[PDB]
């Protein structure tokens, strides 16, 4: 019957600082401890750490204790974690989760849904959109060093759905990512027919709509 | 030979944390929460997104009627508050009165 | 305290017990140490949590001063209305200082009950396998190992099995040595 | 360091079991909870306090602590079961520690290449990029290799890894990047992709 | 702010003030309190 | 509960002792049976009834809405109207509310204590002619038929009269049999 | 009484105890005598004086009425401003006639408490050295004189010093003369 909210995704560069809180249903005040769990892409759960009710007092798991602060705004029914110098491998997901009582402990009944921070030295950028030109035949777009995920790709203000395969994006070097998106087409419609690939990147706010020709 | 032994007992801190009692004031106890806001920021501020309607030397009076010096007022944004001073300088410039002046400052509450 | 636990029978508390807020001391041949009891402290920290929940709700709906303007000729009704709301905050702060004083004696009062309830609870686990030496604590007349002091601080103190020992014991000592 | 096998498998209406071991410190007084995670979602409390079963989960599942050691067992096993499954416990400086977690559970397809070069626009803007597009193969490993005319290239290369495709089977991308003066001066830049010691080879020239 | 107080705002999550009564926003009660606190734990040694 | 008896020593409550709400069961040679304390219950009944009673009585006089009506130039007096009453019916609910849920905490704690007391009343009565169990039975060191069972019931057990064969049969026990 | 001694197992008071609210009454060779108990009774007096002092406290801001005139065609608000006024003489009169009620028995229950307490008091120190009689006495198993109970009276009786005369006549006792 609790409910544990957690605060949006964040995007963070190395050696600074995210505050990730969570929101807990009825109360305000609760008779349970709240932790923090960690897990990596391909990697198990983490435990960081947890805060006891009334008590007040914490506890940090020895990988992080040095670095993460638990703590809690009682009166709102949310406990927070800060988690400072940050390393690419703190790129993960975190939830925050409830315990059965008052102790910190193995036994985390219930979870959020989690909220990742992705921990990169990339500033964020809006793509560069470039066109593909062309038995059938194929076209796309190179969308081009932006950062971070995701970006939108639809045909057509979304018309187009035969044949269409847009792709995972590269992680590059420069921390910056790029995608192509494809359609094949019958040769034929070529030069009398239309495309227009429309990619959005809410992050940079960058809309864009590149008409494809050969 | 004594025996082992075990003992009931009960927590103790560091705390200087005090309550109140009816019988007894000053009570030092090991957690307690208060739950009284005393502080403020001594600032006017928006509302939520809403920038309030922050009349400066101008009356009410002087803004719906267009008293020359309250020109600020000419036509004024969406507000969530109104700001009045105690006692505006501008207000009626041309002595006077005005009815039930009390009547429509409390309609202006709800707009 | 009302039940003469806290700062009673047990004169002052431990520092040493941080794990909760009542729980055990004990002492035997493999050593001793301090070890919280789960369930009581959990029960009052669910009871201080919903009254501190309680409080918030109930203080929820309350008097909401507006101000409302008058002019010089209405100034009987100025002061009803000023009269009005001086009224309610008095009685809201009444209400509320009042209600903290009544709750914070009764929350003292509950926690110095629940040391003596625990008390209590080990005292009729023993019986007469132990001797209350009136400070807060038992003497065995038998032999209690870890395994034996954890059967008494989960409820599962086995009487029939050590009275054997006991009445033993117990004889020993009648007798003087 | 809590150890616990990396994957154990079996059929729908076997019953399968997940060990989990670790020293005195741990499992030998401390408890042991068990976890499910299904790929998008939080993990999931199974068991508790050893051998408890919390309301909502079947009792299907179960596990026991027989020695300085766990395990959970399933059985009449779903498909919906197809999940990672964790181990928790209590280490005594103190912290809960987790298992490293255990996975519990089509023709060959030739893959179509599809080279594009540097649009024009790109071009104009001192830049160039050669976009090597792999799908629908299976199974989903390729290794990639570039050419500038005839000789290799592993300069300036980014291919990702292979991607579970909608109609399952699989995808890749890879990017050559270079100066507009490397694209201009060279015959030919050709992708080569192998797939179950099949090369097939795109190559693409500047506007011929 | 969501509470204002015609001598400032106020940024709380607690169910009382004393700053002044009459408010605007989403606010908690206002008393003539200079102090209220509740005991959660027990009596604390000498 | 506050004074541990209620769900406490005495695990749960009787479905079989109908009428009364705290009494006795007792257990010889002529059978078992369960018997209703008269005068505690009677004392309790009392008090509910008088806390119910004075509840009421005090909730007597309180505030009456009336209604007023005031014209479109008289909304200063008409928002004042509503909030002076509106303001007496949250003071109202507010006590209401405050005073059940108050006194419902009471109410129980009363009966925990009325069944301690009652406990107690029956353990200083037979002393060391009994032995307390710790489930909230005595078991007797003599035998003790109906009359002996009733003395103990209403307040006429005669210690003396058995204490001789009480301690005899200590004896046996801690000498082993 | 919540907690069974005043008019409980300690039946009725002692008119002949006149400097304390609580306190001993002592039996042996060289006579009896009843002693207060300073130090309970002074928290008593510390406890009961700082309630009467809140409560005067807590009721000094309250409401207070004004008179207000109004003509043969302000009717409205002449109704308005008794039934305001009013409205608060009704919630301050059950403020204060409830707050007298409810501070009446925590009072008298204190009182109740701190004779359980004090009885407690002595029962801890003796232990065994003592049998409880059950009508609020001791019985001792040794010979104590002025000094011996003084020292129960202040808190500083030694109970080694006198646990082998105790073993002594308890063994006596168990063996029938
Ligand atoms: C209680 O403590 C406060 C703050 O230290 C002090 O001002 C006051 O004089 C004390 N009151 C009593 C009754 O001891
Ligand atoms: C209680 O204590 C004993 C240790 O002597 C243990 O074996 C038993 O399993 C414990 N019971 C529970 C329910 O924790
Ligand atoms: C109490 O119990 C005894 C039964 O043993 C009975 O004879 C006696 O008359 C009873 N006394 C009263 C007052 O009911
Ligand atoms: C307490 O009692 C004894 C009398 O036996 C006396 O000698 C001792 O001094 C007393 N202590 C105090 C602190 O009054």
């Amino acid at each position: 019957e609790v409910q544990l909210v957690e605060s949006g995704a964040e995007v963070k560069k190395p050696g600074s600082s995210v505050k990730v809180s969570c929101k807990a249903s009825g109360g305000p005040f609760r008779s349970y401890a709240i932790s923090w769990v960690r897990q990596a892409p391909g990697q198990g759960p983490e435990w960081m750490g947890g805060i006891i009710p009334i008590f007040g007092t914490t506890k940090y798991a020895p990988k992080f204790q040095g670095r993460v602060t638990i703590t809690a705004d009682d009166f709102a029914g949310t406990v927070y974690m800060e988690l400072s110098s940050l390393r690419s491998e703190d790129t993960a997901m975190y939830y925050c989760a409830k315990h059965m009582g008052y102790q910190v402990r193995e036994t985390m009944d219930v979870w959020g849904k989690g909220t990742t921070v992705t921990v990169s030295s990339a500033s964020t950028k809006g793509p560069s959109v470039f066109p593909l030109a062309p038995g059938t035949a194929a076209l796309g777009c190179l969308v081009k060093d932006y950062f971070p995920e995701p970006v939108t790709v639809s045909w057509n203000s979304g018309a187009l759905t035969s044949g269409v395969h847009t792709f995972p994006a590269v992680l590059q070097s420069s921390g910056l990512y790029s995608l192509s998106s494809v359609v094949t087409v019958p040769s034929s419609s070529l030069g009398t027919q239309t495309y227009i690939c429309n990619v959005n990147h809410k992050p940079s706010n960058t809309k864009v709509d590149k008409r494809v020709e050969p | 030979d004594p025996g082992d032994q075990i003992c009931i007992g009960y927590h103790a801190n560091n705390s200087t944390e005090q309550v109140d009692t009816i019988m007894e004031k000053n009570v030092t106890v090991t957690h307690a929460q208060d739950i009284l806001e005393k502080k403020h920021n001594g600032k006017l501020c928006d509302l939520d997104g809403v920038k309030p309607l922050i009349l400066r030397d101008c009356s009410v009076a002087g803004w719906l009627l267009g008293n020359p010096m309250c020109d600020e007022f000419i036509n004024v944004p969406e507000w969530s508050y109104i700001v009045e001073k105690a006692n505006p300088v501008n207000d009626l410039c041309y002595p006077g009165d005005f009815n039930d002046y009390e009547e429509l400052k409390h309609l202006l509450s709800r707009i | 305290g009302l039940f003469g636990a806290i700062a009673g029978f047990i004169e002052g508390g431990w520092q040493g017990m941080v794990d909760g807020w009542y729980g055990y001391h004990h002492s035997n041949e493999q050593g001793s140490g301090y070890a919280a009891d789960k369930e009581s402290t959990q029960k009052a920290i669910d009871g201080v949590t919903n009254k501190v929940n309680s409080i918030i709700d109930k203080m929820n709906t309350q008097f909401e001063a507006v101000g409302r303007e008058f002019n010089n000729l209405e100034r009987r009704i100025e002061n009803l209305n000023k009269k009005m709301e001086d009224g309610f905050l008095d009685v809201w702060t009444y209400n509320a200082e009042l209600l903290v004083l009544m709750e914070n004696e009764r929350t003292l009062d509950f926690h110095d009950s629940n040391v003596k309830n625990l008390y209590d609870k080990v005292r009729l686990q023993l019986r007469d396998n132990a001797k209350e030496l009136g400070n807060g604590c038992f003497e065995f007349y038998h032999k209690c190992d870890n395994e034996c002091m954890e059967s008494v601080r989960n409820g599962t103190y086995d009487y029939p099995q050590y009275s054997e020992e006991a009445r033993l014991k117990r004889e020993e000592i009648s007798s003087g040595r | 360091v809590l150890t616990q096998p990396p994957s154990v498998s079996a059929a729908p209406g076997q019953k399968v079991t997940i060990s989990c071991s670790g020293s005195s410190s741990n499992i030998g007084n401390d408890y042991v909870s068990w976890y499910q995670q299904l790929p998008g979602t939080a993990p999931k409390l199974l068991i508790y306090d050893n051998n408890k079963r919390p309301s909502g989960i079947p009792d299907r599942f179960s596990g026991s602590k027989s020695g300085t050691s766990a395990t959970l067992g399933i059985t009449g096993l779903q498909t919906g079961d197809e999940a990672n499954y964790y181990c928790a416990t209590w280490d005594r400086t103190a912290y809960v520690v987790f298992g490293g977690g255990t996975k519990l559970t089509q023709p060959k397809a030739a893959p179509s290449v599809t080279l594009f070069p540097p649009s024009s626009e790109e071009l104009q803007a001192n830049k160039a990029t050669l976009v090597c597009l792999i799908s629908d193969f299976y199974p989903g490993a390729v290794t990639v290799a570039w050419k500038a005319d005839s000789s290799p290239v592993k300069a300036g290369v980014e291919t990702t890894t292979p991607s579970k495709q909608s109609n399952n089977k699989y995808a890749a991308s890879s990017y050559l990047s270079l100066t507009p003066e490397q694209w201009k001066s060279h015959r030919s830049y050709s992708c080569q992709v192998t797939h179950e010691g099949s090369t097939v080879e795109k190559t693409v020239a500047p506007t011929e | 702010t969501k509470c204002q107080t015609p001598m400032g705002a106020i940024n709380s999550s607690m169910p009382f003030h004393n700053i002044h009564p009459l408010t605007i926003g989403e606010c908690p009660k206002y008393v003539k309190s200079n102090r209220l606190v509740l005991a959660t734990g027990l009596r604390n040694s000498p």
